[PDB]
DNA sequence: TTTTTTT
DNA sequence: AAAAAAAAAAAAAAAAAAA
């Protein structure tokens, strides 16, 4: 319902067939069984790359919080390289 | 346009539909003039669909199936006309398609006997009938397009190409162009073909 | 010995 | 008063052959 959003997000499961393309998505943030950072959606789940993340200050980024993630998918592994988060 | 990939196959079909000229010499007899192409590949890779498209696109074409045909009934038949009470030759399947194209499906699933007849019509493009007091040579200058399955369920890329095919080399060397199609499993191609198919439906 | 294929 | 039949297609049982 936000004014700015009329770009559109993409469900997680629709990220299998593309790579080297920027996207936008949101969902639960938690730790997978293995112990890595993952985002969960009713469609599915992916992994998170954090090594070069610049978050929006003023928020308590906590597991269990809805977050908006902008990044680049990479099919070589399964890492959604994040560059911004709010 | 509804078939994804296989660009070189489309080019081969285009070149085959309008093949080269015939050559006849007062001393050199005759030289074959058109092109023949064979398809062997793993199941469900859109060979029959392309063959059906070739059926619809070409001017004159006849459809045959390996299991649904008999070699003797494919070239000529000895039947008696009702009004005259005289037995006269009845034109066979591929004779009707002279100068046209004949498409065969399940080619390797045909009875071996019929195969020898094919070799004859691939040798000098002429079939001879000598039976029941009739001796006649019939002209048949048609081109053949066909598709066949490998001996196993799927093509084995590590084996001898002759090991994967059930047809003898005697008639396989006759065919000008042989194509091998295999559905390599790549997620990018999977997504692309999925988009195309969903666009079609 | 058994199943296959040809007559 | 008589066209009647060679050429095909399809269904078996026996024997022999290959694994
Ligand atoms: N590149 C393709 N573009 C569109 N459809 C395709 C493509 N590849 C396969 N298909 C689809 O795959 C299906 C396979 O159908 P079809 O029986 O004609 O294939 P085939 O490879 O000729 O198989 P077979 O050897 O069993 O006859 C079709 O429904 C066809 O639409
Ligand atoms: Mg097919």
């Amino acid at each position: 319902r936000n004014e700015n959003f009329q770009m559109s997000i993409t469900p997680i499961k629709n990220l299998l067939g593309r790579d080297a393309q920027n996207f936008l998505l949101l969902g639960l943030l938690n730790k997978n069984f293995k112990g890595n950072w993952s985002l969960e959606d009713p469609s599915g789940s992916v992994e998170i790359d954090i090594s070069q993340t610049i978050p929006t200050q003023g928020h308590y980024y906590v597991p269990g919080c809805m977050v908006l993630v902008e990044g680049i998918y990479y099919s070589v592994g399964n890492k959604f390289h994040v560059t911004s988060m709010t | 346009p509804s078939i994804y990939g296989h660009d070189h196959i489309k080019k081969a079909i285009l070149l085959m539909l309008m093949g080269g000229v015939e050559k006849n010499l007062e001393n050199g007899s005759h030289l074959r003039g058109d092109i023949n192409i064979l398809m062997v590949g793993d199941p469900s890779t859109a060979k029959s669909q392309l063959l059906r498209f070739v059926l619809n696109t070409a001017s004159l074409a006849i459809a045959t199936t390996g299991r649904g045909s008999s070699g003797v009934g494919l070239t000529a038949a000895v039947t008696t006309d009702r009004e005259t009470g005289e037995r006269r030759l009845e034109a066979g399947a591929m004779v009707l398609a002279d100068r046209g194209v004949v498409c065969i499906d399940e080619f390797d699933k045909m009875t071996d006997v019929d195969r020898v007849a094919i070799h004859e019509v691939m040798e000098q493009q002429t079939v001879t009938i000598a039976k029941a007091g009739i001796h006649t040579t019939l002209n048949a200058r048609c081109s053949v397009i066909a598709a066949a399955n490998p001996v196993f369920g799927q093509y084995d890329v590590n084996r001898d190409p002759h090991q994967n095919i059930a047809l003898p080399d005697s008639l396989l060397s006759r065919f000008d162009l042989l194509f091998v199609v295999t559905d390599d499993i790549n997620e990018i191609r999977d997504r692309s073909i999925s988009e195309h198919v969903l666009r079609t439906h």
